[PDB]
RNA sequence: AGUGGAGCCUGCGGCUUAAUUUGACUCAACACGGGAAACCUCACCCGGCCCGGACACGGACAGGAUUGACAGAUUGAUAGC
C-alpha cells in the first residue's frame, strides 16, 4: 500500500501542517477550519478504544453519528459503527478509505427495486 | 418595604473564554 | 358529541432520580474542643461578600467556594 | 478593551441560542460591579427565546433583590408584552422563565406584577397569561398579602381584578388591614355609573366564597347595599346565598 | 325440545339462592345460526388534511396495519 | 414561433422507502406555500434525555424542603436535569 507515494508509517508519523497538502482540497480546507468538539471526543473515543485491545483481536466498536467525519491515516485499523438515519453500520477502516468521509459506508436509502405499479 | 420602596476573576473567565474557543477546533494535535 | 373512549396503557415513571440526602453535616465543619475551644477543619473563603462564615469545599486536591467560585490548588 | 470582545462575541451567541452550557463570561454577570453597562453589549433586545429563560434563571439565584428587580423591569417584562402583542400567545420559555422568576418573589412583585398594572395599558389577555403562573407557583403569605394590599388602592382596570381574584384563590389567612382595603375596593363602585364585567362579580364571589368567616356586620351589610346597587342576574344571588349562610369569627 | 317452550334462567346467588334474572321462551333449534363476537379498534386522527389524514394508536407495529389493510375503516 | 421526437431540469400521478411532509385533478388541477429545502426553514422518519397544572388525602422538612454550582468521568451531545 502507498498513499499519494507516502506509505503508512509516514503517514501516522506526519505532521498535521503536512496532510494539509497531502489531501484532496475539501480535506485541507477542512483540516484548515479546525476539527470540531465532537469529532475531537470521537477521535480520542477511538484512541482509547485502539489502546484497549488484545494484540491478535480486532479492537471493540465505537458507535457513532458523526458522518460528517474525515477519517484520518490514525483511525486506519479500528471499526467504527455510522448511523445512517436508522441503523449502525459496522466498518472496519481500511489505510484506501482515508480520504473520504464516514458518511459514503453508511447508505441512508435503500436501493429501488420497482414495483408494478397500479392506476395511473 | 413594598410600597416604600418606589477586577482579579474578571480577567481569569476572560481567559478561560478564549482557552474554551481554541479547543473547540484543534486543528494542531497528535 | 360523541364521547372519546380515553386508554389504559402502564408505564411506571415512579423510578426517578433524586440527589442523596446528607443528614447533619455542621458537625463535620468545627471540633469542639473538651475544654470549650472551636477548631474549623475545612478553609473559609476570603471573597468580596462570602467572608467570615461561608466555608469552602475539600476537593482531593483543591478548595472550593459554593457562592463565588473561587478554586485554588 | 479586550473584554468588549468577548461580550461582542456572546452577543452573536445569545442571539442564535437554543441549548447547551452557556459561556461562563455570561454566568458571572451579577457579580459584576458594572453590569449594566455588560449587558448592553450583549443585546438583550437581539435575545433568542431560550436564552431569555437561562438569563432569568441566572439573576433569580445569585442574591441582590435589588438587582434581581431592575433585570425583571429592564429586560424580561418587556419582553413578554412585546410578544403577546405579536404572536398572540406567550412562547414556552418566555413562560418558563416567569415561573423562575418566582424564586425571589419581592423582586417578582416589585418588577413584574405592580409595575404591570400601574402602567394601565396591561390588556386582559396580558393579565391571565401572568396571572396563571401565581395559581401555579405557591408564594408567602406576606408577599403574597402585600401585593395584594396595592392592588386594592390601586387604579380600577379590567387586568387588575383577574390578578386580585387568583391571590384569593390561593385561600391563605389574610392580614386584617389587606381585609379593610379590599371591602373599600369594592365599595368603590357603589356610586359607580359604570358597566361592570363579569370577572369583577367573580372576584366579589371568591372574596364571600372563601373570606366570609372574617367579616364584620357593618361591612357585611355594606356589601349587601353594593349587591343592590349593582346587581347581576347569574352571579348576584349566589354573592347573596354565601353572606347570609356566614358565621363570623 | 321442540317449541313452543317457555324457558327461565336463574344464578346461584349465596346460601344456594335461585335468583331469577331473565324470562323468555325457546325459539328455533339449530346449530347453523351464527353468532359474532365484535372487536373494536380505536384510533386517533392527529394529523387532518382534505379527504386524507393520519391516525395513530390504533396499531402499534408497521405490518399490523399491512395485515389490517382490507378492513375498512 | 413552437411544444409533442433527443439529453437534461423541474411539477403531478404512479413506484419505492423508516420517511421520501403536503390541499387542489379537463380554465379557477398543472415552477400556486415568494417552495432555489445541506442547518433553520419542516410539517416527515429513526433514535435520547428532560417535566407535564390546580385540588383533596396520605407522607417527608428548621436535627434544612429545595435552588444554584469550578473541574473531572460517562452516551450519538462542554447533561450541575
Ligand atoms: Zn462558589
Amino acid at each position: 500500500f502507498t498513499y499519494r507515494g507516502v506509505d503508512l508509517d509516514q503517514l501516522l508519523d506526519m505532521s498535521y501542517e503536512q496532510l494539509m497538502q497531502l489531501y484532496s482540497a475539501r480535506q485541507r480546507r477542512r483540516l484548515n477550519r479546525g476539527l470540531r468538539r465532537k469529532q475531537h471526543s470521537l477521535l480520542k473515543r477511538l484512541r482509547k478504544a485502539k489502546k484497549e485491545a488484545p494484540p491478535m483481536e480486532k479492537p471493540e466498536v465505537v458507535k457513532t453519528h458523526l458522518r460528517d467525519m474525515i477519517i484520518l491515516p490514525e483511525m486506519v485499523g479500528s471499526m467504527v459503527g455510522v448511523y445512517n438515519g436508522k441503523t449502525f453500520n459496522q466498518v472496519e477502516i481500511k489505510p484506501e478509505m482515508i480520504g473520504h468521509y464516514l458518511g459514503e459506508f453508511s447508505i441512508t436509502y435503500k436501493p429501488v427495486k420497482h414495483g408494478r405499479p397500479g392506476i395511473g | 418595604k413594598f410600597y416604600e420602596q418606589y477586577s482579579n476573576r474578571l480577567q481569569e473567565v476572560l481567559n478561560d473564554y478564549y482557552k474554551e474557543k481554541a479547543e473547540n477546533c484543534v486543528k494542531l494535535n497528535t | 358529541a360523541k364521547k372519546r373512549k380515553k386508554k389504559s396503557y402502564t408505564t411506571p415513571k415512579k423510578n426517578k432520580h433524586k440527589r442523596k440526602k446528607v443528614k447533619l453535616a455542621v458537625l463535620k465543619y468545627y471540633k469542639v474542643d473538651e475544654n470549650g475551644k472551636i477548631s474549623r477543619l475545612r478553609r473559609e473563603c476570603p471573597s468580596d461578600e462570602c467572608g467570615a462564615g461561608v466555608f469552602m469545599a475539600s476537593h482531593f486536591d483543591r478548595h472550593y467556594c459554593g457562592k463565588c467560585c473561587l478554586t485554588y490548588c | 478593551p479586550r473584554v468588549l470582545e468577548v461580550y461582542r462575541g456572546v452577543r452573536e451567541v445569545l442571539s442564535k441560542y437554543r441549548s447547551g452550557k452557556l459561556p461562563k463570561a455570561f454566568k458571572i454577570i451579577p457579580a459584576l460591579s458594572n453590569w449594566e453597562q455588560i449587558l448592553y453589549v450583549t443585546e438583550p433586545e437581539a435575545w433568542t427565546a431560550a436564552a431569555m429563560y437561562q438569563a432569568t434563571r441566572i439573576f433569580a439565584s445569585n442574591l441582590k433583590e435589588r438587582m434581581a428587580q431592575r433585570f425583571y423591569n429592564l429586560v424580561l417584562l418587556p419582553r413578554v408584552r412585546d410578544d403577546v402583542a405579536e404572536y398572540k400567545r406567550l412562547n414556552f420559555h418566555l413562560y418558563m422563565a416567569l415561573k423562575k422568576a418566582l424564586f425571589k418573589p419581592g423582586a417578582w412583585f416589585k418588577g413584574i406584577l405592580i409595575p404591570l398594572c400601574e402602567s394601565g395599558t396591561c390588556t386582559l389577555r396580558e393579565a391571565i397569561i401572568v396571572g396563571s403562573i401565581i395559581t401555579k407557583c405557591s408564594i408567602p403569605v406576606l408577599h403574597s398579602s402585600a401585593a395584594m394590599l396595592k392592588i386594592a388602592e390601586m387604579e380600577y382596570s379590567g387586568a387588575n381584578s383577574i390578578f386580585l381574584r387568583l391571590l384569593l384563590d390561593k385561600k391563605y389567612a389574610l392580614p386584617y388591614r389587606v381585609l379593610d382595603a379590599l371591602v373599600f375596593h369594592f365599595l368603590g363602585f357603589r356610586t359607580e355609573k359604570r358597566e361592570l364585567p363579569v370577572l369583577w362579580h367573580q372576584c366579589l364571589l371568591t372574596l364571600v366564597q372563601r373570606y366570609k368567616a372574617d367579616l364584620a356586620t357593618d361591612q357585611k351589610e355594606a356589601l349587601l347595599e353594593l349587591l343592590r346597587l349593582q346587581p347581576h342576574p347569574q352571579l348576584s344571588p349566589e354573592i347573596r346565598r354565601e353572606l347570609q349562610s356566614a358565621v363570623p369569627r | 325440545t321442540f317449541p313452543p317452550a317457555s324457558v327461565l334462567l336463574f344464578k346461584q346467588k349465596s346460601n344456594g339462592m335461585h335468583s331469577l334474572i331473565a324470562t323468555g321462551h325457546l325459539m328455533s333449534v339449530d346449530p347453523d345460526r351464527m353468532v359474532i363476537k365484535r372487536v373494536v379498534l380505536s384510533g386517533h386522527p392527529f394529523k387532518i388534511f382534505t379527504k386524507m389524514a393520519v391516525v395513530r394508536y390504533m396499531f402499534f407495529n408497521r405490518e399490523d396495519v399491512l395485515w389490517f389493510k382490507p378492513v375498512e375503516l
